[PDB]
């Protein structure tokens, strides 16, 4: 899906519709006694005529300005309109005018400050007024369009409304009518006409009016800015990095474009002529209206590529010498930003996508758009990548060595993006990392010399009083001793505590939402077991029920009116278990309300499971099949269980007859972390089909389930493969994920849970999936894409298990992703950034870990005994 | 080169 | 009380509901061991993790001015660390400047950092805080006293979780007073036993108290000359501009001594610093001000008495243009120039008092500060041009006094101009005086200042020209303006505010969203009975809007609301009058039962009466429903109560209070016996026994008991001060009373209706609601008559309505009762016009249930 989350809250994850603080100063032009005003948007302001509408389609006007002189384009443009009555909008405040005048958003929705709608009649007389009246105004060409004469005045042939058209036309708000046909409106960075339209005169007369000192190959990024070009010169041959800027684009709250900050980037990297691992300017100069710079391509892949080829993710072998290598990239980054410092020239932007390293580990430090060159004031770092951003208002000499701190704790220990959140995490993970460090076999020379100088990079930058709202947030300096049960329970009532804690915090922040704090990728979801408040929930009742203690006094009234939050948002748009009904109706089932679940489960059935699309166990008819195995296993009084054997029966007959047809069998292309780009492993693959006719084969025995089973293994370990040593892992095109959802984790919890049933040549798969699933380093704490599902796999149904020493190991690597709040604990998910409540990625997955290590069985998907 | 400069938008590997 | 903020600029909202916050923050360093957590919208505590404190205790309150607020946290805050002492303070510098402010009470003032210390570390932490806090200064707090010098302040209180004080096994109760209480009863350690153990003119009086001190009546001791006095207590009246009272007062006395020579304006007498409060006591001179000299001289119904009106305003206003021109040939600038900072006597000579707000710059655009609603000038202008501002608004005050729609509609005053032309052409004026107040007027008019109205508020637009009314296709598209400027004004709120309440209304009903007076449901009754007027349909959504309406009323029940203007009463009724029945009866037949008997008022707004009207309104149009009897006999024993006793269900006689809020209104159609006398007459017309006319003649007697005459002939209910001829607290309800009940009352009760309707019928009418203004006033003249008819009756309506009317998009909205924002309710409100009108059309008045 589309996700529009924002990093505004110090906390918490918020989406930018919930986003209201606006205290940018408003755009207003008058309004006369026949107009009006009206706004139904967050961005546009409407401005028309009293019982007069425009057409469907046609030319629209777009008129674009400056920041400086917008306030006075629009008394200009706004008293223009107010003759040739044609209805107009124009932009809300002027943080709606930075952010869409900026750099990150797209080229065909950018640059536009006011929009006009003239019908076709007053069109010709409006243009000519315009143009006459905005002499001396400038403003960014916009790409979609087409510059009238010389005014900022751009033209485009697109949708003025919504439908209107007397009853309702038949067309949409997405599709043009050209000589009664259906051609899409499409929004990109082009001028498109389509074909057939009939252009009146003095607009075929215009439409009628329409080398480099270089050869571009292709193209790396493109903003709104302008894109990133790999060019080669033509006077020498020389492959170069190409990179321009549009007029007026690139506001940001400081008032500068990215034309003031290239002619900055020229004078830094003119500064620095000559500094190896540095880029030397070789062209500058205006092309039409687009002004370009050639930098030299400095060779390297990025720094997190670097490591992730580099880093001991799992031994020492082949990786011996990697402290020793990562001690010369930091002494090469050193050296580089401190001769920059001496020529009074400051970076601000120091990150891991701003280093390269090339195949004989020489650094290139790039991005010298931000830079500063008088020091002497607290400054503000504009645009800074999150975990790498200066937490106050400090020097421009302090920033890059904040920016070379975080780099170090980085090559140290890759946790860099809770630093951001937590103040003294990189001291957290230093003692995690030097444990690692020690028990991989490194020579305790490369750990010390590795430590002095990350040691001498912290003394470098400014201590300061953490003053703001994440000031709550303390970091584990202490690690916890455990050594029996009571230790267990100090720290699950440690977690409930400052579960509680957190979600109390978020319900006094925002009123009248969602009563947890969710990561972005479930922010707009309540349904499912993976991001609901229901399953955090259900994880806090068996937690109480793990040390016995009592409810939180209004816990009940909370799960009384979440639970009548999902009735009353019941949908049939998704079925799927981790993100859709039937989660929520087995949380239902497993908080204490069993027969209002089997009730409402037989009230939706047969609807809920015929409309649906996918296949797997996340979000297919296969989370379906579990609840109803699950309601018929716990309860032999089900009227409706005949109903759900024959719809097993039929998909296990769909399983045998159509072969690769219930999802992608091979390795794939998809390289994100989104939920619904992925299909493999436990959730998103045939080992959630498995998962299913492991468990269909346990309650109503048959060779068709078992066959179902055998088939789901042969037909996974396709796509598994042998790694370097002993390891079998998923690929996804260009990375290995031995994670519960998507890998290794997934597949050998059902190899030794169904271990009796399964014959020995797949059971001989158990010990390659074992050291393939036990990393030293792993990057998220959550249950599904981290470490909590590696420790899972690794120790359940494994047998001869002590809850004690399994839970020393457990504690001990959840040292490294913890922070303090009251006498608590809290945790950041799968990005590090904002804390999470939600099961798939923050601390209810480790209550989930915790609970399925003492009762033996899954609490994530029913496990039928 | 008002067309050529605005075409170099249109290339690949974009955004 | 009632806690609404003018802060949003076109509707009234809840300060609750004020989440702006621009507010730069406090923040003090948390350790390790030690939470930070903020509960309220004005503190942040802090404590030491599952540490708590004593829950009676010696507080210790610590004041700071504006400048050094952010130091003395700082180091507070580090005392507090080291002695761990659950401490205190406030959240934004905003919340700062509004408790150190003006208009705040004393017993909350000062007070930045409450800590909560222990017995035993209590007399270390004062030590440290002495130590640490020296050379600092703050206010003084005048419910605690200052510990030794510095400003650490004492106080024995609750520490925590109410305001019990139990000392000694007695309760005693802690006040937020200013001053210092020490309870009886306490174990008072040594130190704070040491501690408790170690005028030029004679005060007669004291006007006014404020956080900045006080404004005293006093007498010279030297001179014997009656003065009026001034109070600045040090770091106390903080302003968003970073001044504080003993600055204004020192530009008062700047400004009073440049100004010496001018009449009009006082003289310094005294000015001198007693202990460490600054003393400024300037001359004190006869009169009453503005207001009360305008109500007693405007001809609010007749010139009868007030034939050279225009020609004392004529004079007083040449006064105040004197005045003001020979205050700025010295470059003093008065600044807030209002009805109330004028003052009058009995030989109509002019006093301009108030000058703390004065400036002496005239180079530089200001902001107006402390600016009267309805005075304040739109923009960022020059002071003399504000002052100008100021005096044309005095002068349309003058002329017409309707002044506070002027801050929401940009062009009121000239849209009211020709309303003041027309009436005091009307009522019998010489044309000469209306000419030489009006070229007055309109050349205060051009000394302001021009400006494009660029805010919010941009949307209202003045009623310029009065709508042609001849045939009811003219009524028709009024109506239909109405109606389709309603739900613009609702859409525009529903948009700033989503998950709250659909129609936005006054500040007297914002947290009330039930009943006919102040909720959703009854502005969604009076848009479908319009739609019915019109036989037009309604528009998109309606019906969605409506049945969430309801649902989400169905959810909001409480059972301490048992009257039809605030509660479920007409809930029911409202329910039953929009479409669904049933469910009416289903709802009543629930809650009747409870809802009587759970009912501690026993009025018409709040009480039992409208219990027994929304009854008796559901067993006329349905005869055939359980609950039928119980209604009768509930209603027989209520009349049986009311003969027995007149005066044990209201007050019978002279009303004492002098406020518009409805709870503190005591007498009238909707909180007296006029309703009660309504019910009567509805039980008279159903049931037809003759105890229910004897009961409304009883009725009749005890409102009529609180009605005086006066030299014009015209009844109107004595409130005490004022004289109220309104619908709901006045002379209106009763002549609807006898009106409705024409034929059943005898003839001496008919007497008294030709003197009612000389008191409905002024020139002016402050304000344009159903309940307590203009249009209550012509239903209660045109309704129940002789005939009713509707084209005269609706010009008439239309042509009066025309002085309040806002546009917005293709139709009409309305200001309020306080004229300040706009309000779209059945009591201030635009529904009020509406059903209005569709009482005027289909007979009955429809603001309560009737039957045929
Ligand atoms: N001098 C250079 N040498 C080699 N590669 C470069 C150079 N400059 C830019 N690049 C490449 O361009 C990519 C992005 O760099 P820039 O475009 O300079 O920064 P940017 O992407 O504009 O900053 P953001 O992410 O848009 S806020 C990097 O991944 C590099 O691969
Ligand atoms: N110089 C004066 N002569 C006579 N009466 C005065 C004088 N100053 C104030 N008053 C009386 O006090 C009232 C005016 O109160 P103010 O002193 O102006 O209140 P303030 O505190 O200055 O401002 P407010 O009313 O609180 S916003 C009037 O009723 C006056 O009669
Ligand atoms: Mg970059
Ligand atoms: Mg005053």
């Amino acid at each position: 899906m589309q996700y529009d989350f924002s990093l505004k809250d110090p906390l918490f994850f918020t989406l930018t519709d919930d986003d209201l603080t606006d205290f940018s100063s408003k755009y207003s032009a008058p309004l006369p006694y026949d107009w009006h005003e009206l706004s139904n948007n967050s961005e546009w302001v409407n401005q028309y005529p009293i019982g007069f509408t425009t057409e469907r389609q046609g030319w629209k006007v777009h008129i674009s300005s400056d920041y400086k002189h917008s306030h006075e384009v629009l008394e200009v443009v706004s008293k223009v309109c107010h003759e040739f009555r044609v209805v107009f909008k124009y932009l809300k405040t002027e943080k709606v005018f930075v952010l869409r005048n900026g750099k990150n958003i797209d080229r065909g929705y950018s640059g536009k400050f006011i929009t006009c709608y003239p019908n076709i009649e007053s069109l010709e007389g409006f243009l000519k007024e315009l143009e006459r009246k905005l002499k001396g105004y400038t403003g960014p060409y916009i790409l979609s369009d087409r510059r009238w004469r010389e005014a900022p005045i751009y033209l485009r042939y697109g949708v003025f409304r919504e439908s209107i058209p007397e009853l309702e036309g038949n067309l949409k708000s997405d599709e043009l009518l050209v000589s009664g046909k259906i051609i899409k409106d499409i929004r990109s960075p082009k001028f498109i006409i389509p074909e057939g339209l009939e252009i009146p005169e003095f607009l075929e007369k215009w439409l009628k009016d329409i080398e480099f000192p270089f050869t571009i190959e292709s193209a790396i990024r493109f903003s709104n800015c302008g894109g990133i070009y790999n060019a080669t010169l033509s006077s020498s041959n020389k492959k170069i990095i190409l990179r321009e800027a549009r007029p007026y684009t690139g506001l940001d709250f400081s008032g500068e474009y990215s034309t003031e900050r290239m002619k900055s980037e020229r004078r830094a990297l003119t500064i620095l002529k000559d500094i190896d691992g540095i880029p030397n300017v070789f062209w500058y100069g205006k092309l039409w209206e687009h002004n370009f710079l050639g930098v030299e391509k400095m060779d390297g892949i990025p720094l997190n590529h670097w490591l992730t080829k580099n880093y001991p993710l799992y031994d020492s072998k082949g990786k011996e010498k990697y402290l020793y290598r990562a001690k010369n990239i930091l002494k090469q980054l050193i050296s580089i930003v401190e001769r920059a410092h001496k020529h009074s020239v400051y970076h601000q932007d120091i990150h891991f996508g701003n280093i390269l390293i090339d195949r004989s580990d020489r650094l290139s430090l790039i991005d010298w758009e931000q830079v500063r060159f008088d020091n002497s004031k607290m400054v503000e770092q504009k645009m800074a990548a999150p975990g790498y951003g200066s937490w106050i208002d400090d020097y421009p000499s302090k920033i890059d060595w904040y920016g070379v701190k975080q780099i170090a704790h980085y090559l140290y220990f890759p946790l860099i993006e809770q630093t951001s959140l937590v103040l003294g995490y990189d001291q957290q993970t230093f003692k995690v990392a030097h444990r690692n460090f020690v028990e991989m076999g490194y020579s305790d020379t490369d750990i010390k010399n590795m430590e002095v100088i990350i040691n001498a990079l912290d003394n470098k930058c400014s201590t300061f009083d953490n003053l703001s709202e994440k000031k709550i947030l303390k970091p584990c300096l202490n690690n916890l001793v455990i050594n029996s049960k009571a230790d267990i329970n100090d720290f699950a009532s440690r977690l409930g505590k400052g579960l509680l804690t957190i979600s109390d915090e978020w319900k006094r922040k925002y009123k009248n939402k969602r009563i947890f704090p969710v990561h972005y990728y479930g922010l707009k979801i309540n349904q499912g077991i993976a991001f609901s408040d229901l399953g955090i929930l259900l994880s806090y009742k068996k937690l109480i029920d793990l040390l016995s203690d009592k409810v939180d006094n209004s816990y009940e009234e909370i799960k009384n009116l979440a639970i009548q939050t999902a009735i009353a948002k019941f949908r049939d748009d998704s079925p799927g278990l981790l993100d859709g009904m039937s989660g929520t109706i087995w949380i239902i089932h497993e908080l204490g309300e069993k027969q209002l679940a089997i009730d409402l489960f037989r009230k939706y059935y047969s609807e809920m499971l015929r409309k649906s699309s996918e296949k797997n166990i996340y979000s297919g008819t296969a989370g379906i099949l579990l609840v109803g195995l699950y309601l018929i296993s716990q309860h032999n009084d089900l009227s409706i269980k005949e109903l759900i054997i024959s719809d097993m029966n039929l998909f296990a007959d769909n399983y045998l007859f159509n072969p690769s047809d219930f999802c992608k069998v091979g390795v794939g292309d998809t390289n994100s972390n989104d939920p619904y780009e992925a299909d493999s492993g436990l959730l998103f693959g045939h080992t959630g089909i498995g998962w299913l006719f492991g468990e269909a084969y346990r309650y109503t025995k048959n060779s068709k389930f078992l066959k179902c089973l055998n088939l789901a293994i042969e037909s996974e370990l396709v796509a598994y493969e042998k790694d370097d040593f002993d390891r079998l892992q998923y690929n996804q095109g260009k990375r290995l994920l031995p994670y519960l959802s998507t890998g290794s984790a997934g597949l050998l919890l059902l190899i030794s849970r169904n271990k009796e049933f399964l014959q020995n040549s797949v059971l001989n798969n158990c010990h390659y999936l074992e050291k393939a699933v036990s990393p030293n380093f792993c990057v998220f704490p959550g249950i599904a894409n981290g470490m909590c599902g590696l420790f899972l796999s690794k120790n359940l149904y494994k047998s001869n298990i002590n809850y004690v020493q399994q839970c020393k190991e457990l504690i001990r690597c959840l040292e490294t992703y913890l922070c303090v709040v009251e006498d608590g604990f809290a945790l950041a998910g799968d990005s590090g950034l904002k804390l999470t409540t939600d099961i798939s990625t923050g601390t209810a997955g480790i209550i989930l870990t915790l609970v399925s290590l003492r009762n033996g069985k899954l609490e994530l998907l029913p496990s039928v005994q | 080169m008002l067309e050529e400069v605005l075409k170099l938008q249109l290339m690949d590997a974009k955004e």
